[PDB]
This record gives structure tokens, sequence and C-alpha cells, in this order.
């Protein structure tokens, strides 16, 4: 996980805000699957009780 | 301590997914306003899951937002007695010594 | 699917809609765009599209058009609200090859979500021989 936090004030002063009351934060990942096998895998599909 | 009144409060903070996180700081991945601004709820279907799904290029700006929500709760005081009365001639002169 | 930009200056709200739609609260037209992008459907969504339009217009003037100085370049206060149909997906691929013996069952299955309502599908089907087309199968 990556994360960038900007807390407001001079760092994020622009020329759209100059005074910059506004901040951020984010984050952001990656995320991939490889099935080798998938006669493996099993499930049973059905209805559940109240 | 005492000059307080006669209450408590206290904060919880409630989690980010729950349902009862509700506000209007919502972004959808789309980039359009959406009402909910947790991503999906204590919603266990797939196809919610699978629409509301954060998503990214290289450059990402302005894409999905979420807000937060906080609880408070309370407690109170109260008060009780009771009390009894007797006279001297009483205990000098009962039949039976210690009865206090 | 081409869809159409009204832009609200005193609520700062760019709405998207379809192309046949109008909008009767007092907007005014900024321009239109595709949703899926014909040279790079995924890479770009509705957000930047929209960016896109709305620099071109000026900003005393939804209706005129301006330079840079005078732009419409800040989309913290612009706020989107989607009316278009949603744009179709597939959930739900079908497999690239399939292998069998004769006299065995096979089962299709495909999954899409998005689109209008009444969403109908039709399957076709070619053979191996040359100069063959898709023929449609017979329900």
């Amino acid at each position: 996980f990556t994360v960038m936090t900007k807390m407001p004030g001079k760092e994020t002063a622009d020329r759209n805000d100059p005074y910059g009351e506004t901040g951020f934060s984010s984050i952001k990942w990656y995320y991939g699957i490889l099935v080798k096998r998938p006669e493996r895998l099993a499930l049973i599909k059905t209805v559940a009780p109240l | 301590p005492k000059h307080y009144g006669k209450t408590i409060k206290v904060y919880e903070y409630v989690p980010l997914l729950d349902d009862r996180n509700i506000n209007d700081q919502g972004i959808d991945a789309s980039g359009a306003t959406i009402v909910n601004g947790n991503l999906y709820g204590s919603s266990k279907d797939i196809g919610n899951i699978t629409s509301k799904l954060p998503l990214l290029t290289e450059n990402g700006g302005r894409v999905n937002r979420v807000g937060f929500t906080r609880i408070a709760r309370e407690g109170s005081i109260h008060k009780f007695g009771f009390f009894y009365e007797f006279t001297q001639e009483s205990i000098d002169f009962d039949s039976d010594d210690g009865l206090m | 699917p081409v869809l159409k930009v009204m832009f609200h200056k005193d609520t700062n709200v760019a709405t998207v809609l379809d192309a046949s739609g109008s909008l009767s609260d007092g907007s005014v037209e900024v321009g239109t765009f595709h949703h899926p992008d014909e040279t790079y459907p995924d890479s770009v969504t509705i957000y930047h599209g929209v960016r896109d339009l709305l620099y071109k217009r000026s900003a005393k003037d939804p209706s005129q058009t301006a330079s840079y100085p005078n732009n419409i370049i800040n989309m913290q206060v612009i706020s989107i609200d989607m009316k278009a149909t949603p744009r179709l997906i597939l959930g739900t691929a079908l497999p690239r090859v399939i292998s069998t013996i004769e006299g065995k069952d096979v089962t299709w299955h495909v999954d899409v979500a998005g689109g209008k309502a009444p969403l109908t599908y039709k399957w076709q089907f070619k053979a191996n021989t040359v100069g063959a087309a898709f023929a449609d199968i017979d329900s």
C-alpha cells in the first residue's frame, strides 16, 4: 500500500487556491491472480434458512 | 469530579464500511457524485461489491472519496436514603441489651 | 454512445445526460463526447472528458470561449451528476477455447450488467470450413 498525505498550509498553496485551506490523503495498490489448476476448487450453491 | 453536573459523555468511532456511516462526501469511481460516502455498507452481495470497486490509472486525480462519522453516549446519577427514630426510655427500659 | 453536457453557473453543477435528452433548469450546452473513447476505451472515464470539454469554455460566461487564464480549470468545486444510461460491461466472459469429446453436452454462459432493461441475447455460429461466415442459430 502506498499512502500520500499533504496537510493544509503552505505546501497545499496553489494558483487555484492561494490560501491553501484544503488537504488530502490517498491510498493505492495493485492486485492480480493466476490460477494454475481450476479443477481443484469446489463449490456447492444452496439456499440458507432464515 | 465536582462542578460538572450529573452526566458523562463519551465518543464512539464508527468504522468506514459500517451501514451507520452516512454522509454526502462520496464520489463514485467514474468521478460523478454519489449519495454514499462509504464504498459499500454491511452488504455481502457480490453485485454491490463488484459494481462499487475503486479503480485508478497511473496518474490519478479526484476519483473516489470517503467519509466518517462518530456517536456519543450518556450516563446519569441519582440519590437515595432512609432513616429511623427512637426514644431514650425505650433503650433504657428494654428487657434486651444491645438492641442498637 | 455520445453524451451531452450541461453546466449551471450558479450551482457549479455539470450534468451529463444522453444525447436526445434535454434540461429545463437553465443550463447551457458545453459540448459532446464519447463515453467509451474510440482510441482508448479503458484509459479515460467521464471525469476526464468533462474536464477536457470545460477547459475550452469561458469562466464569466459558460456559453462563450476564452484562453487559458479565463478558463474553468478548478474541478474541486464542480460536481458531476450522471443521468445517462450506465455503460454495458462484461462481468463474465466466455472461455476462449472449449475442448470435449463427441456425445457430451456443452453449456455456454455469459453475464452482462448495465444498459437499460430489456437486454436481449442472440447467438451466432461459424463453421471451420474455408469461406464461412457467421450464421444465426435458429431459436
